[PDB]
């Protein structure tokens, strides 16, 4: 008793039917295969995460001005670790904050500078690392816009 | 029907494809049609995964197996491994489907209406299985094609939008590999190093520069070899150790491809560089290291002095010393001390796991990554229950690394078996006693007793 | 010998494939599916 | 017509079809 | 141990001595096989000609 | 213990080269029929 | 025995008011909880931090009380420590950390209400295994 | 006549008491050193720490063991997957403390069995017979490789390989059940079916052949003495055996082409063992068997136990006890 | 339009696949009916190009 | 999810990947049609 | 008579298209109407526990098993 033909000859069930792919009424299952809905409730795209992103950028600055001190001494692991441990949120933050074409292009320039810094630090060339850090500083403090 | 019957051929219906050994046109048709089948599966599966895609979950939780490759190539992926759009995957799928239709038509035409033997009408595509010059010519042509493909990958990574790099500064993202490593010593160090723990014969490639350089080298080698085999003829030393027949060539290919399948299976299980953990999920050792790391952080929050608490065996339950002296996580995960992950490297110094960085400079994103990886370990069941074998079934997840590794290991061994079978049969048939003994020239009766 | 053997073989194969498929669909929707 | 075969065959086949019908109905009977 | 390593030669002595065994074999093999350029049999795995 | 490594590296290359050059010495010709 | 009216009544607020979850709600919850919560909170236990469990007894001893639907929903809106001294939204899934965790970028109120209802209701059904662990 | 030629000839000779061949050049020294080290270690190997927790386990006869409890304990967990030859240790005593002999013996044994397969094929070629016995021998070789090499590779440590002993084998099997659920894996089912069917078919074939034996002996003389080595006619009557087999089960159901019968005899256990080795290999990468835990639920939601849940209970009992001191964190990853 | 355009493409591809394998086999059938098959091939590629042009424009 | 244009054609994609397996079988059914000649 | 000849016979399928589906439908209705629960005494999904007992209903006696089961299977 209590049948359950592929949601077509019976009913829902406090737990048994699965063919459903619907039968919920709540609203739109994004796709017939997703319990979740679309991005139209609760979380808003740009509530106050922009303040957190700006704070991340400021502390990214604060992290990046201590790199020349670490390259003055012959320490290379510290440069890579510093450039990757807290800058991790900075890539996404800078990408999301940028909205105009100039911001996009020069954020790309900043990413180029950081990648050059990483490569030169791996290759252990002090001059290239220092120049790349200077260029990264210029791009980043010219980003605050 | 002359060629299609156990009488005319001598081959039963179940071993029916062996009737095409000496038929050139139909064999070409079969090969082309099979390639069309491969392309069709690729396109269809890409479209299937794009249809069933859900933007909330990461790709390694959706049971996806192909979106990860195209994402690693740098298609529709943002910083941190977030998927932006799924349009390029749809484009790849539809292009593959159309090309598969074309290839299937070609295979059908060549199998049904095409001339049975290409030697008579097209004395450029005809072969004999016995002359070496034409065999080496075909081998060289396809070798040049493979070299061009390797070049194409290098070109894509260097000047066509770049590829996804986990070890990139600021997190994983798409970048251009401007300066690949071209030093032959460093490139062939992978090829000629040990396959044991701590070495990782070709699986232990770390950065993208090594990947690009190795591909440049492979393309150059393949181009040179393809040119060389086309022009030259097999030498004397190789002319008397090889069996020159179609089945022998098939057996050689089977052995080589079984080795390649084993390598790919073990390569998907250990590598983080070409298999980013943000797309395929954490590896075996990565989950264990993540568990140790997250429990270390949790116990440190309470105020316990990490790196001073003796374990139950007196060995140290948070920080240990590796048999080489490096400082590593304690517990059973000391076997995985060779691990190098993008979210754990910031904490590593020249001496190993730095302690001052752990005590002070810890990051919340590392905590989140470690918790997510511990909660998603490459553990599961055949019905995809997920978790440990004794766990109840509420989650539904099996890591794609496990699927890839298991499936390809199975296929690789069975192709090794195919190599054994076909090599034995090819050599016996070339010798001339693959059907029986003789009953009048039995070699055992002509040999000294013992 | 009116109906060819492979026709009834194909019909039986379709029937058995159907029945077995109904079994897995069930391992998934109903009792025993959790 | 009813040879031993017919018998044994039918005694093995009738319950088989009955049970298969029963088992299929079950696959729907959903809690 | 885990020090990568081209092959596993760590000391020039080890390479220079894994050398004479292979070269000894090459010499004993060359003793039979020398001054061979042609004699193409053109048959399925025949190599009948010595 | 470097001496022990040297001796084992010899034995191994010894036997491996024996194998490689034994199978290179026109093995397919070695056979009941000719 | 069925999932009757008596067993579908759960506490809705600190006072003690008790609302009733419609069967649809139950289903949606069990689904949403297994999809999002399940990976770490399977069986009513916390996998990463086993001390802070999910069983009703531990929720009753949290600060503030977390043994009703409203406090669970607020906790999802704004998660705090066990004693409630500070917020841990940066290290725990929440609506506040929707940017950090993309899973909640789509969750709605009813969704939260159903998830909280499932968390409240499951210990009324199992009654000894919700948060029990291997032993049970 | 050169020297190389003369050698090559002696090597590939088919008149030597035991065939050497080119694969023998790899099989003989390797198997000989493996067996020498195994025999010495089974008698006088000092205790070895296997879990890398400084808790050595004795496995030698001279350390209060018997034949069943004795074993060659696998290498330490601290080493993991790292290569540990003799010359990498600072002393032989230390090499013995970390279980190097296990690695030595297992690597040599694997190379030896591979060369054994090759040598089987080589002799088949020399004697002018059809070359597929080594394909049949591949199944035990695949199983041994999966249990000794592939599983440690997947798990990440040589300490997870099967110890060379009786009680060690039982311990390995029990821990495998606890951590992986081997019984509920369809490939283990296929292997059990293959082994049981192999025994069944062996017994039945032997009974059918021996029962129908042409009367060529008295009663006071072994029935086996009727057959003479190098006969030209079949000593058994296929017709009578097939008549008995057909009358026993069914007429249609019966093999006549004795060649097909023997091919089926070879096919069944070999494919069974191949599938089993694939089960072990797949489960080395944590693709466990079916988990039907709490699958049956009543209307309310309470769980109704099945026979699988008692299996899970036994697995929990084994799991919470294995390697009692090795674990520090809740999950076994 | 795209949705429809493709629908057609699917229908014409089905009609082509059900009839090409039967043609080639049936001895002779091919040649005699070659030009209609060529025309349908041109229709097929035209439909594909039309679908691609739709998308592009519509994005 | 597929682009909005092809969400209507989704059900065909739901079955497309399993096609090849059937090709295999076709071989067997084709051999059965010709009496496993 | 060999099996294949019977299988391909038309007069066979004219007596195997009014017998087999009817038997299948009867087997379906055997449990669709819920008779099988009563015939074999197996509990329905809503009869595992009752309001009075919330544990497994085990039999403890041997010669009074009938009454014990009758009581347990009250509700
Ligand atoms: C017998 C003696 C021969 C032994 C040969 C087999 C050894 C295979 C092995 O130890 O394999 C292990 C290695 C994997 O190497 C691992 O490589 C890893 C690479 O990871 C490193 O690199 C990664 C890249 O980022 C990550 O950074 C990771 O964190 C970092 O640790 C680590 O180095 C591990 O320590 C190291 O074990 O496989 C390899 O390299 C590839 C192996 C080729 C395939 C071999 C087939 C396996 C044999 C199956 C036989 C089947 C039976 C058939 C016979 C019948
Ligand atoms: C005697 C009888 C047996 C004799 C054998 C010969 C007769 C064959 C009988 C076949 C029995 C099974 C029939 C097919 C049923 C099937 O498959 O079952 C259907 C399932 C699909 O079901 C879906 O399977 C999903 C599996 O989860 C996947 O999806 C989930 C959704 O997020 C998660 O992402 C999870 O991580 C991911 O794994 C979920 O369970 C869904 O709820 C469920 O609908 O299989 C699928 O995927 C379908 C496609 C499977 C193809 C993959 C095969 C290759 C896999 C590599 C294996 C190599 C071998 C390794 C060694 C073994
Ligand atoms: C990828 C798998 C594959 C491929 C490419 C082939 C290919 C071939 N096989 Mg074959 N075979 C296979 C698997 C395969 N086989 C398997 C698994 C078995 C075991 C059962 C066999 C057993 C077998 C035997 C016993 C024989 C062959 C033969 C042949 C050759 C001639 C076939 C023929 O005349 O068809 C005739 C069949 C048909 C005309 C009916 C099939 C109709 C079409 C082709 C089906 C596909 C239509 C497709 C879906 C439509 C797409 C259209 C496109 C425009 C989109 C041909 C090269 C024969 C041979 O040796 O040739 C000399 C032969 O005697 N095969
Ligand atoms: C590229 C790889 C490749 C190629 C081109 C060939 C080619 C050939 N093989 Mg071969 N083989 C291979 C790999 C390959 N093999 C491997 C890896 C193995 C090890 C298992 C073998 C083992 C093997 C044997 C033992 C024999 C051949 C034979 C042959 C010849 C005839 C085969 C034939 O007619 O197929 C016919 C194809 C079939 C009958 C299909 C059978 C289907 C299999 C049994 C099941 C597949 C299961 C699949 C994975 C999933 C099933 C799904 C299902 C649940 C729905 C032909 C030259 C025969 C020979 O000697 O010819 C001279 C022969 O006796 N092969
Ligand atoms: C590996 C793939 C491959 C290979 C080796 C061949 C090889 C060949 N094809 Mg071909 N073909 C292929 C794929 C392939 N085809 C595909 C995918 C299709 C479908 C688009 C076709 C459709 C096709 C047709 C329609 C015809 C050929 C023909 C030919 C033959 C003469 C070709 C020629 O003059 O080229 C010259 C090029 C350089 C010298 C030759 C044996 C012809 C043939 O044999 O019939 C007379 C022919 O009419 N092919
Ligand atoms: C798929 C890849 C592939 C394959 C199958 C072959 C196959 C072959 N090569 Mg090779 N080769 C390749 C790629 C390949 N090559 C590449 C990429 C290069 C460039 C480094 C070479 C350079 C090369 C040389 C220099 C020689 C061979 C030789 C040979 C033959 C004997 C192989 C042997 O005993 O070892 C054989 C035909 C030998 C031969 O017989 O020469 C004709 C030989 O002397 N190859
Ligand atoms: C059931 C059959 C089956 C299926 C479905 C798969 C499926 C798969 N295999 Mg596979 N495999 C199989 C059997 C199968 N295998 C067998 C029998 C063997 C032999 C034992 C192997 C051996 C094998 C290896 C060795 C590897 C795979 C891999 C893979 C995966 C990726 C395939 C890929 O991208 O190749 C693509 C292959 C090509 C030839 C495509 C060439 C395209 C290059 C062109 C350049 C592209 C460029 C960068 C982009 C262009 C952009 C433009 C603007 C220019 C995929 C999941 C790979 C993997 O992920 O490993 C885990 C892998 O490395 N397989
Ligand atoms: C009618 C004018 C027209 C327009 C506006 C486009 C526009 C486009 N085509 Mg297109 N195309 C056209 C005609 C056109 N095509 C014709 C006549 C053909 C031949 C039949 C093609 C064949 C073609 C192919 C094969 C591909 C494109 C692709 C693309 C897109 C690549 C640019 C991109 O990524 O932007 C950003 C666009 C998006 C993010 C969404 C699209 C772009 C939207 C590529 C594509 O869609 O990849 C995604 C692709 O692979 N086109
Ligand atoms: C010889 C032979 C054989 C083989 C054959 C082959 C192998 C074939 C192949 C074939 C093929 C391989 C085919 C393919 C086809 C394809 C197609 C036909 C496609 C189509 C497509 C479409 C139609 C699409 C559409 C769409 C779009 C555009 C968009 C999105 C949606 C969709 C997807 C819908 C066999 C074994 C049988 C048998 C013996 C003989
Ligand atoms: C891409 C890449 C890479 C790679 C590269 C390379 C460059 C590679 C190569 C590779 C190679 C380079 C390989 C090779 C191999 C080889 C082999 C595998 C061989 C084999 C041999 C044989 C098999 C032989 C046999 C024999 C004998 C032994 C005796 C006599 C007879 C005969 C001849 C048969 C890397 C990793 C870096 C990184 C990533 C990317
Ligand atoms: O070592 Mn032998 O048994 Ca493979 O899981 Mn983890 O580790 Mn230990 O525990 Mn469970
Ligand atoms: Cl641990
Ligand atoms: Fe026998």
């Amino acid at each position: 008793s209590v049948f359950g033909l592929i949601g077509d000859g019976t009913s829902y069930s406090e737990g048994a039917a699965y063919g459903t792919d619907q039968a919920d009424k709540l609203y739109s299952p994004y796709s017939v295969y997703s319990p979740e809905g679309e991005k139209s409730l609760y979380k808003p795209d740009s509530a106050e995460y922009l303040a957190r992103k700006k704070a991340v950028l400021a502390e990214t600055k604060n992290r990046l001005q201590k790199i020349p001190g670490y390259v003055d001494k012959k320490e290379w692991f510290n440069v890579k670790d510093e450039l990757t441990r807290y800058m991790y949120e900075t890539r996404g933050a800078v990408r999301s904050l940028s909205s105009s074409v100039t911001q996009k292009e020069k954020a790309e320039v900043f990413f180029r500078a950081l990648e050059d810094t990483y490569g030169a630090a791996t290759l252990k060339k002090g001059d290239a690392v220092k120049a790349s850090n200077d260029k990264a500083i210029a791009a980043l403090d010219a980003f605050t816009a | 029907i002359a060629g299609r019957d156990i009488e005319s051929t001598g081959f039963a219906w179940w071993s029916g494809n062996a009737r095409l050994i000496n038929v050139s046109g139909k064999l070409l048709g079969a090969h082309v049609a099979h390639a069309g089948l491969m392309v069709f599966w690729a396109g269809a599966m890409v479209l299937f995964e794009v249809s069933h895609f859900v933007p909330e979950k990461p790709t390694y939780e959706q049971g996806f197996i192909l979106i990860q490759h195209l994402a690693t190539l740098g298609y529709g992926i943002g910083p941190g491994g977030e998927i932006t759009s799924t349009v390029p995957y749809f484009a790849v799928g539809v292009i593959h489907l159309i090309s598969s239709a074309i290839l299937g038509f070609g295979g059908i035409y060549h199998s049904l209406l095409g001339p049975d033997t290409l030697e008579e009408s097209f004395p450029f595509f005809g072969y004999d299985w016995r002359d070496k010059n034409k065999m080496t010519t075909i081998l060289g042509i396809h070798l040049c094609l493979l070299g061009l493909g390797s070049f194409l990958l290098v070109i894509k990574a260097m000047y066509l939008g770049g590829v996804y790099d986990t070890w990139a500064p600021g997190g994983g993202d798409v970048r251009y590999i401007t300066t690949p490593t071209l030093n032959p010593i460093v490139i062939f160090g992978y090829v000629f190093r040990s396959p044991f723990g701590g070495d990782g014969w070709v699986v232990s490639v770390n950065n993208m520069e090594d990947v690009i350089g190795g591909h440049i080298w492979v393309g150059i080698l393949c181009i040179v070899g393809g040119i060389w085999h086309i022009f030259t003829k097999p030498f004397a030393w190789a002319r008397r150790a090889f069996v020159w027949s179609g089945e022998a060539y098939l057996s050689y290919s089977l052995a080589a491809i079984s080795l390649m399948g084993f390598t790919a299976a073990l390569y998907s299980w250990y590598n983080n560089t070409a298999y980013p953990s943000e797309l395929y999920g954490p590896t075996g050792p990565e989950a264990s290291q993540a568990q140790a790391f997250t429990f270390l952080v949790r116990d440190q929050r309470l105020g316990a002095n990490v790196s001073s608490a003796q374990g139950p065996t007196g060995l140290g339950k948070y920080l240990m010393r590796s048999p080489s002296g490096e400082i590593i996580f304690g517990g059973e995960t000391m076997r995985f001390w060779d691990l190098r992950a993008p979210w754990v490297e910031p904490l590593r110094g020249p001496n190993g796991l730095d302690i001052n960085k752990i005590k002070n400079d810890i990051q919340p994103w590392q905590e989140r990554r470690a918790a997510e990886y511990m909660t998603h370990a490459p553990l599961g069941s055949l019905n995809s229950v997920g978790g440990v074998a004794t766990e109840i079934n509420s989650v539904n997840y099996v890591s794609p690394r496990s699927w890839l590794c298991c499936s390809h290991f199975f296929l690789a061994f069975f192709f090794l078996v195919g190599h054994w079978w076909h090599a034995g049969r090819a050599r016996a048939a070339a010798a001339g006693f693959e059907k029986g003994i003789d009953r009048d020239f039995e070699p055992v009766l002509s040999m000294t007793p013992l | 010998g009116r109906v060819p053997l492979w026709l009834v073989g194909l019909v039986g194969g379709f029937a058995v494939i159907t029945i077995v498929s109904l079994f897995i669909y069930g391992s998934y929707s109903g009792l025993g599916s959790s | 017509i009813f040879t031993f075969r017919w018998l044994a065959v039918h005694g093995l086949a009738i319950p088989t079809v009955f049970f298969l019908g029963g088992i299929t109905a079950m696959q729907f009977i959903q809690r | 141990a885990r020090f990568a390593n081209g092959k596993p030669q760590s000391i020039e002595a080890k390479y220079i001595m894994r050398s004479p065994a292979e070269w000894d074999r090459f010499m004993r093999f060359m003793d039979r096989y020398a001054e061979a350029n042609g004699l193409g049999f053109s048959s399925x795995x025949x190599x009948x000609x010595x | 213990m470097l001496t022990l490594k040297i001796l084992v590296y010899t034995t191994v290359i010894f036997f491996v080269s024996l194998f490689i050059f034994g199978f290179l010495s026109s093995d397919p010709s070695r056979n009941p029929n000719r | 025995i069925d999932l009757d009216e008596a067993t579908r009544t759960v506490v809705v607020d600190n006072a003690g008011n008790t609302t009733v979850l419609t069967p649809e709600q139950v289903k949606r919850g069990k689904r949403l909880f297994n999809a999002t919560c399940g990976a770490c909170h399977v069986g009513g236990i916390t996998k990463t931090n086993p001390n802070v469990g999910l069983d009703p007894e531990a929720l009753s001893l949290a600060t503030p009380r977390r043994d009703n639907i409203n406090a669970l929903v607020d906790y999802i809106k704004n998660p705090t420590t066990y004693d409630g001294l500070e917020s841990i939204a940066e290290v725990h899934p929440s609506i506040k950390s929707a940017d950090i965790y993309p899973r909640m970028r789509s969750l709605t109120d009813e969704d939260l209400y159903s998830i909280a209802g499932h968390i409240m209701l499951s210990p009324k059904i199992a009654s000894e295994k919700w948060g029990g662990g291997k032993i049970y | 006549v050169s020297l190389w030629e003369r050698f090559c000839a002696w090597i590939t000779s088919t008149e030597n008491r035991l065939y050497i061949g080119w694969f023998g050049c790899l099989m003989f020294p390797t198997l000989l050193t493996a067996t020498s080290c195994f025999i010495i270690a089974f008698i006088a190997a000092p205790p070895v720490d296997i879990d890398g927790i400084r808790e050595p386990v004795s496995g030698s006869l001279l350390y209060g063991n018997n034949i069943i409890s004795g074993a060659v304990v696998p290498s330490s967990n601290a080493i993991g997957m790292h290569f540990y030859p003799i010359w990498e240790a600072a002393s032989v005593d230390e090499w013995l403390y970390n279980g190097g002999p296990y690695q030595l013996i297992v690597l040599h044994f694997l190379l030896g069995v591979s060369a054994y397969m090759g040598r089987e094929w080589e002799l088949s070629y020399r004697l002018g017979m059809r070359p597929w016995i080594f394909v049949a021998f591949s199944a035990p070789v695949a199983a041994a490789s999966a249990v000794f090499l592939v599983y440690p590779i997947g798990q990440g440590s040589f300490s997870d390989g099967m110890p060379l002993g009786i009680s060690g084998t039982f311990n390995f099997m029990l821990v495998f059940q606890a951590e992986h659920n081997i019984l509920m894996h369809p490939f283990h089912m296929a292997g059990v079916a293959g082994v049981f069917g192999g025994s069944l078919f062996s017994a039945m074939h032997g009974s059918l052949v021996t029962s129908s034996l042409i009367r060529e002996t008295t009663e006071n003389e072994s029935t086996n003495y009727g057959y003479k080595f190098g006969q030209e006619e079949e000593t058994y009557n296929i017709v009578a055996a097939h008549g008995y087999f057909g009358r026993l089960i069914f007429q249609y159901a019966s093999f006549n082409n004795s060649r097909a019968l023997h091919f089926f005899l070879a096919l069944w256990p070999v494919v069974g063992i191949w599938i089993t080795a694939m089960g072990i290999s797949t489960m080395a990468f944590n693709l466990n068997g079916f988990n039907f835990n709490q699958s049956v639920v009543d209307s309310q939601g309470r769980v109704i136990n099945t026979w699988a849940d008692i299996l899970n209970r036994a697995n929990l009992g084994i799991e919470v006890m294995h390697e009692r001191n090795a674990h520090n964190f809740p999950l076994d990853l | 339009m795209i949705t429809a355009l493709t629908a057609l493409f699917v229908l014409v591809s089905l009609a082509l696949v059900v009839t090409v394998p039967v043609a080639l086999a049936t001895p002779g059938e091919w040649e005699t009916s070659k030009d209609q098959f060529n025309k349908i091939f041109q229709l097929w590629v035209g439909l594909v190009v039309a679908i691609a042009t739709a998308d592009g424009i519509s994005t | 999810k597929l682009p909005e244009a092809y969400a209507f054609l989704n059900p065909i994609v739901d079955v497309m990947p399993v096609i090849p397996v059937l090709f295999f079988l076709l071989a067997f059914v084709w051999q059965a049609a010709v009496s496993f000649r | 008579r060999p099996f294949s000849d019977i299988i391909t016979s038309v007069r066979y399928w004219i007596i195997h298209s009014i017998t087999i589906p009817s038997l299948f439908v009867s087997g379906w209705l055997f449990i669709s109407t819920g008779l099988a629960y009563d015939v074999f005494g197996t509990p329905r999904p809503n009869e595992y526990f009752t309001q009075d007992r919330q544990q497994v209903p085990l039999v403890n006696d041997r010669f009074s098993a009938k009454q014990e089961l009758e009581d347990l299977t009250k509700g």
